[PDB]
């Protein structure tokens, strides 16, 4: 009857519990500790200024409501014993759409110390908006950030604290990359605070430094726009006596560099700026039809 | 008022987590289906869309009252207070029921205990086309269903006479395709689970070639024709003949770029590529022809003069007998 | 009545039945075996590095609170008890977006034996992350694979293997792919660490060969026939400024 | 590890003037200093936590500011009771303290 | 080409109960959010939208709070795909006004009233929002009251003035085809002896 | 696609009161509770129910018994199409609604006011 | 522009060639875009009927 005494645990311990207050709501503010594993960094969306990330969120605080004592230290509970606590209401400011995975059951996971430790981590991939500045495209770099924080409590009832050294709390897997165009060099964090229309919360703040691969855009913009320049100013060894011919370089020249014109801006968004691949281009064109 | 009394009786002490005939025999279900569209068949994807009424009806024992009611018609709501057979479709990459206004559901409960089940779905169903032959393509693809949990054991399927009924097909969306006709079949699958009764409904679509006639076959062979003018030309215009023949290439190229686009990326050749290619073969033909018998001008008169007249006949005959070959062997297969 | 057996024996199972703790919740791990019936790959994406498979994913381990001697037959349940009943807390590491299909129920199985061993079976699509080197494309092979875990036990608390531990999979040789070709498959048994444990894991993994043909039509044969038709310039005599010029020019725009 | 470079090493100001103590990071330490006063024969005391939060018991006078790398702390009108060592240190990462800064009269 | 456009908010509502008032605590009760389910809110809906969430990561992105006095405070993170008819015929210098409509579905203007609170400061981030195509260039706040058959409603309008940046455009597509009748006019230039140069120069031109 | 205000009226005897109101405008949570009508779209492909910020629903009972239902609707139908006059065609796309699960012995379906007036 | 041609001396045969194929390429292009907007209809429009005619003048 080892199940029926830990049944009768967690029965004694949810007895008279109101997960509708945090712990220590009149006489004490709540600390989470908040720890993220990066099981991958998803691509990252030029168009949309966005990129996708999938972790692990991990969060921890003390609820002295669900001390016990039984033959075991901790509580490695089903996570449906979550639903029927406290648990902190974080959200990430610059989350454009996430989704919490339960497949095939809610990926998330509880962990009761018997001093009343919780530890409650869950499996999500956020699409986070990162503003991107695109005036050195596509030689560029960016820091897209992941802020979270609580909802609906403000610094005065729940704070947020990373749970290691704030250096080590951030920890992204060695194999999980998803990042085709894009070098993840580093990543970097940080809390403040934030003044809403309802009041003053924290927010912890992660940035991601990403440094964009020219490969793509060599092969498939300086090398054409090159090569029709080259092309180009071939035409000028022809024989003065062959005017067609020297009239279809040129204008077959300056017909390419249209096309490429056209393409080459499809893979960024419709920025009101030039960026250098622009500026590339254009003394391009200027050169054929100089 | 008492229609109140006999669904109380009926639910009290009532366990929809057993089967009628648990522990006795197989429960047999008399399945019919209304078929009121076929939808798209889109060979990317392989697969296509059918939107049913799917008609389920079997004994249970314990809904059996005495009154003078005979039917009890209910809507969804008491359907899930008791057991339903938990009937899947196979082959369907995605399904889903209805559910405006209403569930789309209807529940009719007979004083023998005969219930009958009736809900609306619409399913992508997947079938694998084989595009040997395409357009000239005609395909038989399923719908397959099937107890989840239950074997042979425990559930049977069984169709009615007039199980499978269709609708007007005028209003349908078969583009490509027309329906031909339908059959039903019954078998028994093994699984790791056990041995389950598998029921599945044939379609008999054919592609009707009227889509891909204007968008690949007219423009290919006006592209060849275009091609075979050169052949008229003076032959002392060079650059005339040379862009000619050139422009044709670059126009076969798209042209086959686009009509291979139509389709998902299958490694064998279809019978609409084939057609393509020979195209693309007579413009490569006739533009290198007119780089020899331009080579040889300046070698023998007498030889480039005779080969423009010669080509003049040999390439719009071969076309023709190429035609002629290709659609027979096609068109009657 | 058999029915009446059958109800108190289900009724008794599900009395007194805590969903909230594992079988064997302070005892040894509980062994769950996995199969797996592949009914189809379905989108080989290089665009979004991924892939859609549909299964029928099942799940078996042995729950002694759940077990029963008075009637000699595996006992089939409503899937909706399945809602009552503890079952493990497996996902998918890799995968990116999946769902049980819900037609005309939801596609899941219990099935109960009488010595305990519970039976519990999914249809599950999951579109799942798989990186490409696409270097040799498209004479490359691709690896990709399913990732199996437990979320919060760890390796301590439950247990994964392959029933079979070679025949665990099947229908993988009835899998045709419009562009690949399923080289071979692999089962894969280890334990992973993080922060917070070791947790059991399963990989399934697939060899994608590319086949080649349909490149070869679409964009090999075009290129050499181009390069064939830029040769011809040299049959044609210098003199012969703009037809040759023309020929080069148009050669490089196709 | 993340040096931080603390100037001046000593200076000294009369009662009622402003002063501001610098601190400077090697690496990027985000808002993640905090500076401390230690008072002859006596363990330190912390003044300032995140890079600008007095601590608890903290006069209003005493006030921090900074991000990243470059970090200040201004104590304005400056009492008798100021007259202490001011030590900066960083736990970004593994916590390295400033060499100190001592201020006279 | 959907005429609509996508706005992330934090829409806040605030009224006043009297049965959920007391005195016996004096702060304010900020409350877990599954409450909510358990209170009248206000039935709040957008004419215009097409499709809507509220954000539910890490749980479900609303706030309840209360106050001794009865009033709640109503809050939830929003993303609506609001309908936005734009008239193009000025396109890309065009300038486009496309609104969100609030209205309450059930309670008409004798159940329920609708206003701003502020007034005028009820709306708030406008400034910081940054459009890599437009530019906010003017916003409104309107109070109206809708008649239907069924009754008359409140109904609250934001509006938002958005002025297209044309830069990208005279980068895409006024540039090119400028530069291409400038190519045109080269034939005048080319003896009239010419006429595969010429043609060749008009052809191209054209196709371009 | 089309969005509507579905209105449906009809009179329950069962819902009688007498009280201080005339009319109880009620939430959407009580439709739930009593029977509706199970009406459906024959050529419907695909439709929403709209609930931001709660269900866009209406119940409102008077006190003979009437009721009045309505619902905010995204309504996705087929229209069957003959393209040979393209693009110089016209067309008569369809929506026809009833009541799944009840046959005119039992529900009918009537226009509130004239027909002429009653879309 | 086809019958543009027309007007072009018969000694400018590289003129009127590039006239004759730019203008039915032209009409390729102009039938496959045109035939994109529609759904994959089995059967001719009025607009495949006026392509039809344009493509015969320009060939002709
Ligand atoms: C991972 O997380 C996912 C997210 O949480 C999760 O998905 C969710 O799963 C649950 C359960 O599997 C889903 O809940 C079920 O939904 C069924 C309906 O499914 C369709 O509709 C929902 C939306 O539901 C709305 O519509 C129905 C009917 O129209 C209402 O009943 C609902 O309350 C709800 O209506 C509200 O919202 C409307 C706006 O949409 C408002 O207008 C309205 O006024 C209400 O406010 C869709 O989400 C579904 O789509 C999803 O699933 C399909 C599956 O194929 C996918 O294809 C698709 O892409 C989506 O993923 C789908 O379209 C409900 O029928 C069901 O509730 C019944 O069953 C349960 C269990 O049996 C009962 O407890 C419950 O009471 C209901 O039974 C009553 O009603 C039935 C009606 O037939 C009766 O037959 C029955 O006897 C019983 O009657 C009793 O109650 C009646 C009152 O209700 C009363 O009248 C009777 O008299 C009697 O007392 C259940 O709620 C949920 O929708 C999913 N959500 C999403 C976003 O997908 C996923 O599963 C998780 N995965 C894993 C692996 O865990
Ligand atoms: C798709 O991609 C995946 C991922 O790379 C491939 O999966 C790999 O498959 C290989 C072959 O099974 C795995 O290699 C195996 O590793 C085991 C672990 O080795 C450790 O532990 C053993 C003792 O337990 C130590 O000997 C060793 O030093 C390591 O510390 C080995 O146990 C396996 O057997 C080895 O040892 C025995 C006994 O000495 C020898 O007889 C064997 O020959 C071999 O040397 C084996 O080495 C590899 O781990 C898998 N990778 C991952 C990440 O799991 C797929 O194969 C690939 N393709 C397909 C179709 O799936
Ligand atoms: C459109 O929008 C509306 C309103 O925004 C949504 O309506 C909500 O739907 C959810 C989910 O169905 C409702 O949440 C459910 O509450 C039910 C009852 O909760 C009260 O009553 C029980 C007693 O029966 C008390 O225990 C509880 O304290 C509350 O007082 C529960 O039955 C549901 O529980 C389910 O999930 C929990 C999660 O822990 C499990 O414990 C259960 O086993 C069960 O699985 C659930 O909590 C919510 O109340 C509805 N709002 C309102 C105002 O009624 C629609 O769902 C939405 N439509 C769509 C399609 O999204
Ligand atoms: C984007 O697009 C939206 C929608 O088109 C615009 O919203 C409109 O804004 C204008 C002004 O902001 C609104 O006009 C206002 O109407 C009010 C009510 O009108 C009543 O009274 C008039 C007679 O005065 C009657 O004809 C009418 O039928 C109503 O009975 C007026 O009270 C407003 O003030 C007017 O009167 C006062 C009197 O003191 C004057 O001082 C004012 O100058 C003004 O003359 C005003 O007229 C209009 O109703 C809005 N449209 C809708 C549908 O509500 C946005 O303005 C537009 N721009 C932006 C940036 O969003
Ligand atoms: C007329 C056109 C004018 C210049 C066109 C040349 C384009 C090359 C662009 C830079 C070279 C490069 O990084 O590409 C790669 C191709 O290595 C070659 O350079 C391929 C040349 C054959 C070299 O990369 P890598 O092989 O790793 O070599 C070390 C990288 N490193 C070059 C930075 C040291
Ligand atoms: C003809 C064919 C030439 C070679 C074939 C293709 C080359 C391969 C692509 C080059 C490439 O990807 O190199 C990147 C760097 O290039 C670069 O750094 C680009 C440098 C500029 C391009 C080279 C030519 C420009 C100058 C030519 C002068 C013209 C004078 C003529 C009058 C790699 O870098 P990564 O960021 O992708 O990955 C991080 C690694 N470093
Ligand atoms: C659908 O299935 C039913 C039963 O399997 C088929 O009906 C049988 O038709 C044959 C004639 O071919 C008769 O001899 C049998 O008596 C029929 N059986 C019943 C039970 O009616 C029916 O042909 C099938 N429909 C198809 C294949 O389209
Ligand atoms: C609960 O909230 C109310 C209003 O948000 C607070 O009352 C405000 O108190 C501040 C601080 O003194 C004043 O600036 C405002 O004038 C007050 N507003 C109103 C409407 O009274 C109240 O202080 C909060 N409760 C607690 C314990 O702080
Ligand atoms: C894979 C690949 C990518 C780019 C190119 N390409 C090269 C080009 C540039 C460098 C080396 C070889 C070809 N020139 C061009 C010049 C004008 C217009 C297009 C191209 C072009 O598309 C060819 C193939």
């Amino acid at each position: 009857d080892n199940t029926t005494v830990f049944t009768r645990i967690l029965d004694r311990l949810l007895d008279g519990y109101d997960n509708r207050l945090r712990p220590g709501l009149g006489e004490r503010v709540t600390e989470v500790k908040t720890d993220i594993f990066v099981t991958s960094f998803g691509p990252v969306s030029d168009h949309d200024m966005e990129y996708t990330i999938d972790v692990f969120f991990r969060q921890s605080w003390k609820d002295e409501r669900l001390k016990f004592k039984g033959p075991m230290t901790v509580l490695r509970l089903n996570n449906l014993m979550a639903s029927k606590i406290w648990t902190p209401d974080t959200f990430f400011h610059n989350g454009k759409k996430s989704v919490a995975h339960n497949m095939t059951m809610p990926n998330k996971l509880l962990r009761i110390t018997e001093d009343g430790t919780l530890l409650y981590t869950m499996r999500l991939t956020v699409r986070a908006e990162c503003p991107m500045h695109l005036e050195d495209f596509p030689m560029d770099a960016h820091a897209c950030p992941l802020k979270f924080g609580s909802y609906a409590y403000t610094r005065a009832e729940v704070v947020y604290e990373w749970t290691r050294e704030p250096a080590r709390s951030v920890v992204v897997a060695e194999d999980g990359s998803r990042l085709n165009q894009y070098d993840l060099l580093g990543q970097t964090v940080d809390s403040g605070i934030v003044q809403s229309s309802t009041g003053e919360y924290v927010v912890m703040t992660t940035h991601f430094h990403l440094k964009r691969k020219i490969g793509y855009f060599v092969i498939q913009t300086y090398l054409p726009c090159i090569m029709t320049v080259i092309l180009s100013q071939v035409s000028f060894w022809l024989n003065r006596e062959s005017v067609p011919a020297r009239t279809v370089f040129g204008v077959t020249t300056v017909l390419t560099m249209t096309t490429l014109s056209i393409s080459a801006r499809n893979s960024l968004p419709k920025v009101a700026y030039a960026t250098a691949m622009d500026w590339f281009i254009a003394v391009c064109y200027a050169f054929v039809f100089s | 008022g008492d229609v109140t009394v006999i669904l109380n009786n009926l639910l009290e002490g009532y366990d929809n987590k057993l089967r009628p005939d648990i522990g006795v025999k197989p429960t047999l279900i008399h399945t019919d289906m209304y078929v009121n569209s076929i939808g798209p068949v889109n060979a990317i994807n392989m697969e296509y869309t059918i939107d049913i009424f799917f008609a389920q009806t079997w004994y249970d024992r314990r809904l059996k009252f005495n009154s003078t009611i005979k039917v009890l018609r209910l809507n969804s709501n008491m359907v899930g207070k008791i057991w339903i057979p938990d009937t899947f479709f196979r082959n369907s990459k995605k399904a889903d029921a209805h559910w405006i206004t209403t569930p789309n559901r209807m529940l009719r409960i007979w004083n023998d205990g005969r219930v009958l089940y009736t809900l609306r779905l619409t399913i992508d169903a997947e079938c694998q086309l084989q595009l040997h032959n395409f357009p000239m393509d005609e395909h038989s693809c399923p719908l397959e269903f099937s107890s989840y949990g239950y074997p042979r054991e425990e559930i049977v399927y069984q169709w009615k006479r007039s199980s499978v009924e269709v609708g007007d097909t005028r209003s349908w969306r078969l583009y490509q395709f027309s329906f031909v006709g339908l059959r039903n079949t019954t078998e028994v699958v093994k699984t790791t689970s056990g041995d389950y009764v598998v029921m599945s409904v044939y379609f008999d679509l054919s592609r009707r070639m009227g889509y891909f006639t204007i968008q690949t076959y007219i423009p290919c062979t006006l592209i060849v024709v275009l091609s075979w003018v050169s052949f008229w030309i003076n032959k002392d215009a060079v650059p005339a003949r040379t862009s000619l023949g050139i422009t044709t290439v670059l126009t076969m190229t798209t042209l086959s770029t686009i009509a291979r686009k139509s389709l998902p990326k299958v490694s064998y050749v279809t019978a609409m590529d084939l057609f393509v290619s020979v195209c693309f073969i007579f413009v490569f033909s006739a533009l290198v022809e007119y780089g020899t018998l331009h080579y040889f001008v300046s070698s023998q008169p007498a030889r480039a003069a005779k080969m423009d007249s010669y080509a003049r006949i040999f390439f719009p005959t071969a076309f023709c007998l190429f035609n002629l070959v290709y659609w027979v062997s096609y068109l009657y297969l | 009545s058999n029915m009446s057996l059958v109800k108190e024996t289900v009724d008794r199972l599900l009395k007194g039945y805590d969903i909230r703790l594992r079988p064997d919740f302070g005892g040894p791990p509980v062994a769950v075996g996995m199969n797996i019936d592949i009914a189809s790959i379905d989108m080989v994406s290089e665009v979004n590095m991924d892939y859609t498979l549909t299964m029928y994913f099942q799940q078996a381990w042995r729950d002694k609170r759940l077990s029963y001697n008075v009637i000699p037959l595996n006992l089939t349940l409503d899937n909706r008890v399945a809602d009552q009943l503890w079952v493990p807390d497996t996902y998918f590491l890799n995968d990116k977006k999946s769902f049980v299909h819900g037609v005309t129920v939801k596609n899941r199985m219990i099935r109960l034996h009488p010595d305990g061993t519970v039976l519990y079976g999914l249809r599950i699509t999951t579109t799942a992350a798989c990186m490409m080197d696409l270097r040799r494309y498209p004479l490359d092979e691709q690896n990709c694979t399913l990732e199996i875990e437990s979320y919060g036990y760890t390796t301590d608390d439950i247990e994964f293997y392959w029933r079979g531990d070679d025949n665990a999979v099947t229908g993988v040789t009835k899998i045709e792919l419009p562009q690949f070709s399923i080289v071979d498959y692999k089962l894969i048994t280890k334990k992973v660490v993080f922060s917070t444990g070791s947790y059991p894991r399963l990989s399934l993994s697939f060899k994608l060969k590319r086949n080649i043909g349909y490149f070869i039509l679409q964009t090999y044969m075009p290129s050499i026939l181009i390069t064939i038709l830029s040769w011809v310039s040299f049959w044609i005599n210098y003199d012969a400024s703009a037809a040759r010029v023309a020929l080069g020019i148009t050669t490089v725009l196709t | 590890n993340i040096v931080m470079t603390q100037s001046p090493k000593s200076m000294s100001m009369s009662v009622g003037e402003r002063v501001t103590l610098s601190c400077k990071a090697s690496e990027y330490v985000g808002t993640y200093v905090s500076w401390y006063q230690q008072k002859p024969e006596q363990s330190p005391k912390l003044l300032i936590y995140g890079a600008s939060n007095r601590y608890t018991g903290v006069p209003d006078r005493f006030t921090g500011s900074g991000s990243a790398t470059d970090f200040t702390l201004t104590i304005g009108s400056v009492q008798a009771e100021d007259l202490a060592d001011y030590h900066c240190g960083q736990s970004y990462s593994y916590p390295t303290f400033g060499a100190g800064t001592k201020l006279e009269l």
